[PDB]
């Protein structure tokens, strides 16, 4: 019984951790109020992993919010299923950051990091086996980034010996119109390139493109960017939700998708593609949902697999089919004399079988694919840094509450390098 | 009279171990609540099975053994299978958390939290034994809980009762029986560890044992239970010197000077014969020296090598069943006049021959056979390098990528420990090759 | 049992030899003797074996000059602890109509291979044992004439493996047996087993307690095999590895996921236990295979309007159970059979 202690800090993590949450209560078979109706004995075969046993066999979430101000906290208090969390798991603060690390990370952070970890033990003392921590948040914003890179950090230093995943969140221009976004994008990967082990990267250029062309919306909201995020998260714990003959544990599955400590970044993908309300479309075969999954339009971050080199691959199946057609498929697809060939799969991948997809779809695909490609998102913040740090462009506000220019040499230099080893890499031979 | 007691470590060792155990009661005819009725001298005394089963004041035989795992399911399926009252349930030691194949974990995190209850477990159960030989572990090295936590626990036995022999019975693996792929890594570092805490070591080759179960005892795909059963014969073969009284190799101290003529070189090789199939019961007929011209083949060593390049170092021979000198001899002077071999002239060592009256005996239902007599080869020979040139080679495949070795490192040891164990893989290939000429 | 050689560059020095000499000197403490081509033309004086050595539990006269059949009474007799009994490669000459009884009733298994025993001998012979455990009589060229009566009625083994005679018409004589738990018929050049007693979706009478049938390197080339052995009521393990249907190759799987179809309780096949994880993966492939035809053969997911024809219920009659456990295929399941242009 390997439990896992989920978080969620800042407005957008808050919203994306409870759409999960909501996604993922329709699957398992756990009403809003509290209580089990689901009719599948797999559903209950590993429950414990993100529920906790009350009395009355009433299943209470292992969710811990955290912001600095109430707004928020109050939205998800009385949405759908505001019940099942308990009361004293809201941990929050009233003026906020204001859009600024300094003082989300080394003021108010700081302040409320004291009762933050108090429910974090609370949490972690209430579980028979800990196997790691998850925090979903965003790298646009002053509290949610500042305080989830410290709450990592308070985390890695008070249990070394625990596995740590960030769902971050990338800004972009067609979202927000807020000037400093870059300055904490690279203060955040600064600090979780020196103190995370997986960093499932999700752009949000990318599901605005999507929501935009593929969907076919005149006037996207963050509804139609959050129901895909947490499809996408569905999909990636797919394996450690429910059963399966591949291997479905964190510390052994990031081993195999850590192959290189400072390259632990991936991008998520998941095919079919659909909105809100419209889901149940058709059925698609194994050969379709493979090459779709795979495709750069399905994927969660603004680079193209195509365009690096592919490190590792994960991919997850959940419907009603057997693995030997998924093995099938992918050995046929590397197979270079054969009428399945493609260029965009490695000789590799980590295939999974489920037998419970999500709702409103008959079948479904998740992959995760620690390609170098994405060290052009890394590129594409960085050039905002020398439009920006240069000119010392609202620098007073950091320099202000403490920071120093020394602090924004390291990370620049951090992300430099990082770049200059991820480019490094993508050019050594595939033996 | 001396006993001796085996803790068996990680899925494979207990899987072996209970495997062997179930073939000692089904042999020694002990049910499997612990009822002998052979057994006269109740409550205890001295006999030929003695050295492996305690009695008590019920006349339960209680094996000499401690199965421990750092997971709770491997060791639920022993609580609750059919030899539930045969072991003790503090023998049994279970952990919440395992090593995820890591060595670092078990011989750092997960193991400093066990190793004392395991070391508080083996001293109350030797203070019964007025006198210990050693200690048979059984591990492998594709796991982090055989590998790491087998070599923390060696390091204690080697501090705590030195003057006590440490045979073990590791578990060569395969590329295609591979569970991960830092599974070398894992090998290198506890090969390294108990180079100075173990006299003999026995490997099988886990393709060598698949390719053996897949043509001789015609299996489509052979299961862990398959190799669980054949490693079961060959301990049980191996051990019959031990529990019958045998006149060569009585103690656990004359393996290290009949099969070690180096201390450094500590890696013999194991054959055994025949193979028949549940289903040609009464097939074929083979001599004793049919039998034992069938140790002398490649396919049918327990590694695969070319044993007809290098020379041999020692030699022992043990005969199980229905066998005459003069049948011994016979197939002495066949062996000795039809194939070519090589020896050391300058080994304090030769060839050595036993043979123990008892016949033989197979799991009921299984997929082998009852024969009338069985043969044990194990000689040591430079031949065996070849094993390890292979191991090594993937390590250097791992090596100048340096993939999957920050896990280990962020987890208690360094960096040097690579550098050592690759240095002590060096100096035993050196040596093997000094000693081949 | 009453009654040097220098390898490489070292002697052989033997050990603990004289103990096992000292051992077998022992005439009456011998568990068991292999006597192989020891010449043993006949049993010699009356008595002698019975004060001798009369505690002896296993026999192996394999590869002797043992002319009549009266010899090997004879010695059997002297065994009141005779539990294992074996004289192949022996060219006995077996009595006419004669029955020996009262001297093997503590034979608890029995082997004839090579020794040229027919049906109408063998009957009579093993009168003698009535209580027998288990009987081989593979490499013989023996010829069922008719069904045993009131002999053979323990016997848990069938070997007739290495039999050219063996057809289904022969074995239905064998199948009365109401103890029989394994009939091994490899070599035999069997094709095809039909049991028109019975039905489809019904339980033949033959075959009460047969629990193995081995039939590896035969002429299985028809899908029927496995088919009708879904009738076997307690067919509980199979065996088929080299037949005209089952290959060595890489691409068999694809069959044996059809085998496990065919039988619903094959807890094990080939000597390798099966899951529920194996059962799902086969019956999945079953369908996903069979569900194109079922459409053609007048299926249709209403339970009211499924009308299927005869020939397709007996190539797949075990395809309904199917469609019930896990619903019946859908029209977007049918359609994976052509390429891009
Ligand atoms: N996809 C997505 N992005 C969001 C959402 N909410 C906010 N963002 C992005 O989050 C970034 C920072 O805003 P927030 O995360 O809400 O702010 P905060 O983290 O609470 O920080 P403070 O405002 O300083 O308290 C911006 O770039 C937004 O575009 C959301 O629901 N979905
Ligand atoms: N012969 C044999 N090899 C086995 C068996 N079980 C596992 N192995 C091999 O042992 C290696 C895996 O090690 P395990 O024993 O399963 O793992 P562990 O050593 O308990 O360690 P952790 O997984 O780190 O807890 C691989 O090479 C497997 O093929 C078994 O029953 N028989
Ligand atoms: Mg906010
Ligand atoms: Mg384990």
């Amino acid at each position: 019984m390997r439990e896992i202690v989920h978080i969620q800090a800042g407005q957008c993590g808050n919203q994306i951790g409870a759409k999960f949450w909501e996604v993922i209560s329709d699957e398992h078979g756990i009403d809003p109020t509290g209580t089990y109706h689901g009719d599948s004995d797999l559903q209950l075969d590993r429950i414990s992993v993100y529920y906790n046993e009350a009395t009355g066999g009433k299943y209470v979430p292992r969710a811990i919010l955290v912001d600095l101000e109430p707004g928020t906290m109050d939205s998800v208090r009385s949405g759908p299923f505001g019940q099942i969390f308990r009361p004293d798991n809201f941990v929050f603060g009233q003026s906020g950051a204001g859009n600024n690390w300094a003082k989300g990370h080394y003021t108010e952070g700081a302040e409320l990091v004291d009762s933050v970890l108090d429910v974090v033990r609370k949490e972690a003392e209430s579980c028979d086996c800990l196997q790691g921590f998850q925090l979903t948040h965003s790298l646009g914003g002053g509290t949610g980034s500042g305080m989830g890179t410290l709450l990592i950090s308070k985390i890695r230093e008070e249990y070394p010996d625990r596995i740590m995943n960030t769902f971050s969140v990338v800004p972009s221009p067609k979202v927000s119109d807020t000037v400093v976004e870059p300055y904490n994008a690279t203060l955040s990967v600064h600090q979780l390139v020196e103190n995370t082990d997986e960093t499932y990267c999700i752009d949000n250029e990318a599901l605005y493109d999507i929501c935009f062309r593929t969907l076919k919306l005149t006037t996207p909201t963050y509804g139609d960017l959050n129901h895909l995020v947490s499809a996408t998260m569905s999909g990636v714990t797919t394996c450690l939700r429910f059963p399966g003959q591949l291997n479905a544990d964190l510390r052994k599955l990031a081993v195999n998708m850590v192959p290189f400590p400072r390259l632990h970044f991936f991008m998520p993908g998941f095919a079919p593609l659909t909105s809100r309300g419209s889901q149940q479309y058709r059925a698609l075969t194994v050969p379709e949902l493979t090459q779709q999954v795979f495709d750069a339009k399905n994927m969660m971050a603004a680079c193209d697999p195509r365009h690096g080199r592919y490190l590792t691959v994960a991919a997850v199946f959940r419907g009603r089919m057997s693995m030997k057609e998924v093995d099938e498929q992918m050995l046929n697809v590397q197979n270079k004399n054969s009428s399945y060939f493609v260029e965009w799969i490695p000789n590799n991948v980590k295939t999974a079988v489920c037998d419970i997809p999500p709702r409103g779809l008959k079948m479904a695909v998740t992959f995760i694919g620690n390609s170098t490609a994405i060290q052009e998102l890394f590129k594409r913040i960085s050039e905002q840094f020398t439009a920006m740090f240069r000119r010392k462009a609202f620098l007073h506000w950091y320099t202000g509450e403490g920071m120093d220019e020394m602090e924004f040499t390291e990370a620049e230099s951090n992300m430099n390098d990082l770049v200059s080893e991820y480019q490094q890499y993508q050019d050594a031979t595939a033996e | 009279m001396r006993e001796c007691i085996s803790i068996h470590v990680g899925q494979a060792g207990v899987q072996i171990g209970n495997a062997c155990w179930e073939l000692y009661c089904l042999e020694h005819g002990i049910q499997p609540d612990g009822q002998m009725p052979s057994d006269k001298t109740i409550g205890g005394g001295d006999d030929s099975f003695n050295t492996f089963f305690s009695e008590t004041g019920a006349g339960k035989h209680v094996p000499r053994a401690v199965f421990v795992d750092l997971e709770p399911t491997v060791i639920d399926e022993v609580r609750t299978g059919t030899y539930r009252q045969l072991f003790h349930p503090e023998q049994l030691i279970t952990g919440k958390e395992d090593a995820a194949n890591n060595y670092a974990r078990g011989h750092y995190t997960i193991g400093k939290e066990i190793i004392d209850l395991v070391l508080d477990r083996i001293r109350k159960l030797a203070d019964q034994c007025t006198g210990l030989q050693g200690f048979l572990v059984f591990h492998s090295f594709g796991g982090g809980t055989g590998s790491g936590f087998t070599s923390l626990l060696m390091e204690r036995l080697s501090v705590d009762y030195g003057k006590k022999s440490k045979l073990e019975f590791s578990i060569y693996p395969a590329p295609q029986v591979s569970t991960a792929v830092v599974e070398p890594y894992n090998s290198i570092l506890t090969t390294h560890t108990t180079l100075e805490h173990s006299d003999c070591a026995f490997m099988v080759d886990n393709e060598a044992i698949y390719d053996i179960c897949r043509r001789n005892l015609d299996i489509e795909r052979p299961t862990y239970t398959n190799l669980n059963r054949l490693i079961s014969q060959i301990v049980s073969s191996i051990t019959a010197s031990l529990r019958f009284d045998g006149a060569l190799n009585v103690d656990l101290t004359e393996f290290q000077t009949n099969l070690v003529p180096y201390p450094r070189i500590h890696f013999p090789l194991a054959t055994y014969a025949p193979v028949i199939s549940a289903e040609k019961a009464y097939h074929e007929q083979l001599s004793v020296a049919e039998i034992t011209n069938a140790c002398f083949e490649p396919a049918n060593q327990m590694v695969k090598c070319d044993p007809r390049h290098g020379k041999y170092m020692a030699c022992c021979l043990l005969y199980r069943g229905d066998v005459v000198p003069k049948d011994v001899n016979a197939a002495i002077a066949t062996i000795k006049t039809k194939r070519s071999i090589q020896f050391v002239d300058w080994c304090p060592t030769g060839f050595k021959v036993g043979i123990n009256y008892q016949p033989p005996t197979v799991v009921p239902g299984g997929d082998l056979a009852k024969v009338q007599r069985a043969v044990c080869m194990l000689s040591n020979t430079t031949a065996i390098a070849e094993a390890w040139a292979r191991l090594d080679h993937k390590f250097d495949l791992m090596y100048a990528k340096r993939a999957f070795v920050h896990w280990y490192v962020g987890e208690g040891m360094e960096e040097g420990e690579f550098s050592e164990a690759r240095e002590d893989m060096a100096a035993l290939e050196k040596d093997y090759e000094e000693v081949g000429v | 049992y009453v009654l040097i050689v220098t390898i490489g560059n070292k002697p052989v020095e033997t050990i603990g030899f004289d103990s096992i000499m000292k051992q077998q000197s022992q005439l009456s403490k011998l568990q068991e003797v292999s006597l192989r081509n020891c010449a043993v033309s006949c049993a010699g004086e009356k008595g002698g074996v019975a004060e001798a050595c009369p505690n002896i539990r296993k026999v192996d006269l394999s590869k002797n000059l043992l002319s009549s059949w009266d010899e090997v009474i004879h010695i059997a007799d002297q065994l009141r602890h005779l539990e294992v009994l074996n004289v192949s490669e022996n060219k006995l000459k077996f009595p006419s109509g004669s029955v020996l009884t009262g001297t093997l009733s503590v034979l608890k298994v029995l082997v004839l291979n090579q020794t040229g025993i027919t049906w109408a001998e063998v009957l009579r012979c093993v009168a003698g044992c009535p209580g027998l455990e288990e009987l081989y009589l593979e490499s013989n060229n023996i010829f069922i004439s008719e069904r045993p009566t009131d002999v053979l009625q323990t016997v848990k083994l069938l070997d007739l493996s290495s039999n050219q005679l063996i057809d289904e018409n022969q074995l239905y004589l064998i199948a009365h047996l109401p103890r029989l738990e394994q009939l091994i018929l490899s070599d035999t050049g069997i094709s095809s087993l039909h049991f028109p007693d019975a039905g489809i979706g019904c339980k033949t009478s033959m075959f009460p307690s047969l629990k193995y049938l081995v039939v590896n390197d035969n002429q299985i080339s028809q899908w029927s095999f496995f088919n009708e052995l879904e009738k076997l009521p307690s067919l509980r393990a199979l065996s088929c590895l080299r037949n005209p249907l089952t290959k060595e190759d890489k691409e068999a799987e694809t069959a044996r996921l059809l085998i496990i179809a065919s039988i619903g309780q094959l807890k094990t096949l080939n000597k390798c236990e099966i899951l529920p994880e194996e059962r799902r993966r086969a019956e999945l492939d079953y369908r996903k295979a069979f569900g194109n035809e079922w459409k053609q053969a007048g299926g249709h997911k209403d339970p009211e309007k499924n009308r299927l024809s005869e020939e397709f219920l007996t190539a797949h009659p075990r395809y309904q159970f199917l469609c019930l456990k896990y619903g019946a295929p859908e029209d977007w399941e049918l359609k994976t059979q052509q390429p891009l242009m």
